[PDB]
RNA sequence: AUAGAUGAGUUUGGUGAUGGCUCUGAUUGAACACUGUCCAAAUACUUGACACAUGCUAAUCGAACGUUUAAUUUUGGCUCUUAAUUAAAAGUGGUGUACAGGUGAGUAUAAUAUUUUUUCGCUUAACUUAAAGUGAAGGCAAAUCCUUCAUAUUGCAAAAGGAUAUCUAUAUCCGCUUUAAGAGGAUGAGAAAAGUUUCAGAGAUAGGUAGUUGUUAAGGUCAUGGCUUAACAAGCCAAUAAUUCUCUUAGUCGAAGCUGAAAAGGCUGAUCGACCACAUUGGGAAUGAAAAAAUCCCAAGGCAAAUAGGUACAGCAGUGAGGAAUCUUGGUCAAUGGGCCCACGCCUGAACUGGUAACUUGGAGGAAUGAGACGUCGAUUUAUCGAGUAAAAUUCUGUAUACAUAUUGAUAAUGACAAUAUGUACAUUUGUCUU
């Protein structure tokens, strides 16, 4: 029943998996001795190891299920990664004598797009081409004309929790008022006295 | 062991158990049809008319 | 924790009749007064005396508040109808005369005439009173712990209550651990055979067993709580009776609660050691607890 | 917006639900338009069945529930799963086979 | 619901009446005194709507929109300067804060209230089914923001764009506008006929009504109605207070709670549901399909603030005060419900759960044997009556509870916490009133 999914080039080990999903879960990277322990431990076992609060444990069990079902985050479908860095390049086809279809493909950093074969010329989802020689998509930093890298980052796949600004709606005018008092009071100590 | 192993019905008016009054109420479901006549909602082609494909 | 109410449980000075088979209780039951003295007592002093006497036996282990509301003014009864009468008469003869039937000559004239008048038509077994007063404590006969004691599976109402609290009883094949469970007509309660043999068996004596080490039928087995071969408790015959609202089967220590206790003309089904005069005052007390 | 949802009743550690037809923006336990049925989450066991199989008792007025689903009632995720078992709607979730 | 109807003490020299008082019964969201072992459920500021330290109770969408710095990569010039990518932080816009939760200060009622039958009308948001249309400019840094135009049976009257794939432009996804329906509705004074509504206590007041009552004509309306208008008539309601005013008190109601045998019973108006009102006090408007806001505007006193313009815990927990008197500054969004979202997901002091209190209810809180320790103790017919089957001792049970295992609350997945079942083990208080 507890089938374990095989690691992917973009998520090769546990430290990488915990680094992507975020929520400060890379702290517990030492609790899981192997990749097979992550996808085998139960709710009760994760609780004894010390994976807490319950919000982080339930969040881990959720992403643990997504990885099994293949519902990776962004860049999870990559196939040519090295030290956690993947290079995205553009592949151009002549769809018609007056048009051209451009696709963001993932190939080794050395081989040119036209050199790669159809088997290894992977097409990453979530990334498109704007106009010409421009790769648009989350965490796609440009390297040169028609190239962009995609490196593993903390919280790259994280479901960011919502945060309040100045204490939310109810305590917005008050936090700004009291904060304005601290500012004026400070200037008096600097220039006033 | 079950008391229903052999069914021996009791004769009529042989018990006078006083059930206790149950407190609380439930919302009375609204009526969907008028109390007189046959409404157009139960015709042949009503659904296909108000919910076409 | 022994409460103050249970200190002199079998007092030979107070002589309370308790629901158990103790030998001290047998002496209090046998030597009970033929009639309590209610000659010059007031109405309250009579109801309190009757309430103290009866409550010493009926529901002794039940609080006074719980029984005060368990008491019911509904005294069930039944009447016997002979099919032979209902097949020959439709009840019209009972309304002859002026509505109450024909008049018979007074008693000082019948025997005077050598010829006895023809037997008056009526359902057999009529003109005999029904002991309703004796059914004051019928609601207690429905509790599970009491029914076990009336089936002769325990030596007392308190020992039967422990069999229930300790998961030794099974009603309708399901474990029941509530001694206050009110049996329904048709329920079948079953006690563990081991608890019945100990409850009704004779005490395990080492002195007599020590002499029987080596010196259908049964044999000796000192690995059991009761004395082997199993023999009935002493003085158990003085309390041996099963009411008619139960159908006991001793082979398996199981009984069925056929119905609720009812009063029949000339008979009651509530085991009570008190006379109608006392049960009538106890009933009158619990009408308003005063 | 009419919704076919559950009203949590019972006692602490003894949940019991009413299947009701109520407007979305109302209190959970306020008097609804109708009570379509009840739902007990804790699975029960047949008295004289020693096989170990469990079941769940659910009383539902299917005829009354179909009318509300037909006029545009929106059942919650829990009531949707129940209505899909009886065979009124299609499941929203399924166990991935791969 | 067919068992349900009860008395007692006390006035007199005495008797019979009259008539209060008290006791007898049940109960409390109780308090106090003396006490107290465990468990579950339920309830828990009834008084000052008194003042409040601190953390939280309403947020969400980057697949609406650009700004801002950060690095990354590209142009021109020879560090500066273009055009982009990416990530964060504030915002703009959409929806929601019109729900949930809290309190009972004010409020004294018959009203365009309400039930039945017949006949109806309205509905520009959200939900359900379907159809058609989704073009063009300007303003703000930009926009699905604001302004405006074309087109939309005749002629008046609309719209908004964003996103993802395919190939060696096409097709989709989520929206927007309009239209026709279903459902819903807080909807129109709906109308007609016949009914219903126990409207606090006390005092005073005989007039009230001015489209007000009716007719003619006209308009309006689905229709009815001075609903509206003109012209005439002087009516209409009331006469025992219609109408108006002052004082006192109060949130209203329900087999919701307690109580009686019962009465269209009485009392209360906690927890539950419905309705009304309020959010420091007073005075107000707009937005919107609809005020149905803990919103917004204004004034005053309190606290904070002074060159500012916040705050009001009658949201949860908590503090001080008052009082005879009422508790945790916990955990989780796992379950149920709700807001936002294409989706995933985020949020939820609603809620679910742990804690405190014998406040209440339910349950447990141990059963059987126990005769000469030829012992003790208190009375006293010093030999009688009691403590006393009581104790000791013996034989059993394994209740609350502890521990362990399993299952379950939850399934697409997710378990904060606990329930149930089974196995093993344990024999633990008396207290208080009266006479
Ligand atoms: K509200
Ligand atoms: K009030
Ligand atoms: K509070
Ligand atoms: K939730
Ligand atoms: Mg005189
Ligand atoms: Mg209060
Ligand atoms: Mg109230
Ligand atoms: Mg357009
Ligand atoms: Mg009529
Ligand atoms: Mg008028
Ligand atoms: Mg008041
Ligand atoms: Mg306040
Ligand atoms: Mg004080
Ligand atoms: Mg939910
Ligand atoms: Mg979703
Ligand atoms: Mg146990
Ligand atoms: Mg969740």
């Amino acid at each position: 029943l507890p089938l374990i999914p095989k690691p992917t080039p973009f998520v090769p080990d546990v430290p990488t998996f915990l680094t992507l999903i975020g929520r400060d879960l890379k702290q517990h990277a030492d609790k899981f001795p192997t990749w097979e322990a992550l996808f085998t431990l139960t709710t009760d076992q994760l609780r004894e190891l010390g994976v807490e609060p319950p919000r982080a444990r339930r969040y881990l069990l959720r992403w643990r299920q997504r990885f099994r079902e293949g519902k990776f985050g962004i860049g999870g479908d990559l196939k040519h990664v090295e030290n956690g860095v993947a290079y995205l390049k553009i592949h151009e086809k002549e769809a018609s004598p007056t048009r051209t279809s451009r696709r963001v493909v993932n190939v080794p950093a050395n081989q040119h797009v036209e050199e790669v074969s159809e088997g290894e010329r992977v097409k990453v989802k979530g990334y498109k081409v704007k106009g010409v020689s421009t790769i648009v998509g989350p965490y796609a930093l440009p390297v040169q004309k028609g190239v962009a890298k995609l490196a593993v980052t903390e919280g790259m796949w994280e479901d960011k929790r919502g945060h309040k600004v100045d204490g939310g709606e109810r305590r917005r005018a008050e936090v700004r008022f009291k904060r304005g008092v601290a500012e004026r009071k400070a200037l008096r100590e600097k220039m006033g006295f | 062991d079950s008391p229903n192993y052999i069914k021996v019905p009791e004769p009529p008016q042989s018990s006078e158990v006083r059930h206790p009054f149950v407190k609380g109420h439930l919302p009375i479901p609204r009526s969907i049809f008028p109390k007189k006549g046959v409404p157009e909602k139960v015709q042949s082609g009503y659904v296909n008319r108000i919910a076409p494909k | 924790m022994k409460i103050r109410r249970l200190f002199k449980y079998h007092s030979l000075k107070k002589k309370p009749i308790r629901p158990t088979w103790n030998k001290y209780n047998l002496y209090n039951l046998a030597t009970a007064g033929r009639e309590p003295r209610i000659s010059g007592k007031t109405f309250f002093q009579q109801k309190w005396l009757a309430k103290s006497l009866t409550r010493a036996y009926h529901g002794e282990h039940i609080k006074e508040r719980k029984w005060a509301r368990m008491f019911s003014r509904r005294l069930p009864a039944v009447v016997n109808m002979d099919p032979a009468y209902m097949a020959k008469y439709n009840g019209s003869e009972q309304a002859a005369g002026r509505g109450s039937g024909l008049s018979e000559p007074p008693a000082y004239e019948k025997t005077a005439d050598e010829k006895p008048a023809k037997q008056v038509i009526a359902n057999p077994g009529r003109k005999v009173p029904t002991p309703y007063e004796q059914m004051t404590f019928a609601p207690l006969e429905r509790r599970l712990d009491i029914a076990i004691f009336r089936a002769l599976f325990a030596s007392s109402a308190r020992q039967a209550r422990q069999m229930v609290v300790h998961g030794a009883v099974t009603v309708n094949g399901k474990k029941m651990k509530h001694p206050g469970y009110l049996l329904n007509p048709g329920d079948l309660f079953q006690v563990d055979v081991e608890r019945v043999l100990y409850a009704t068996g004779a005490p395990k004596d080492k002195k007599l067993l020590a002499a029987a080490m080596k010196a259908e039928d049964n044999e000796i087995d000192p690995s059991k709580p009761y004395m082997t071969p199993w023999r009935p408790r002493n003085y158990m015959s003085a309390f041996a009776f099963i009411p008619r609202y139960l159908e006991v089967n001793q082979n398996i220590c199981a009984a069925v609660y056929l119905r609720h206790p009812v009063a029949r003309p000339g008979e009651s089904e509530v085991p009570s050691p008190f006379s109608p005069t006392i049960n009538q005052l106890a009933f009158n007390w619990y009408l308003r607890r005063g | 917006v009419l919704k076919l949802r559950l009203a949590r009743f019972g006692r602490t550690n003894a949940p019991f639900y009413n299947i009701v037809v109520a407007h979305a923006r109302t209190a959970r336990n306020s008097k609804p338009l109708e009570v379509i049925g009840t739902y007990d989450p804790v699975p029960k066991k047949d008295t004289y069945d020693t096989t170990g199989k469990l079941h769940k008792d659910i009383k539902l007025d299917v005829t009354r529930a179909k009318y509300w689903i037909g006029v545009g009632a929106q059942p919650t995720d829990t009531v949707w799963r129940l209505l899909s078992l009886v065979g009124i709607l299609d499941p929203k979730y399924k166990k991935p086979q791969p």
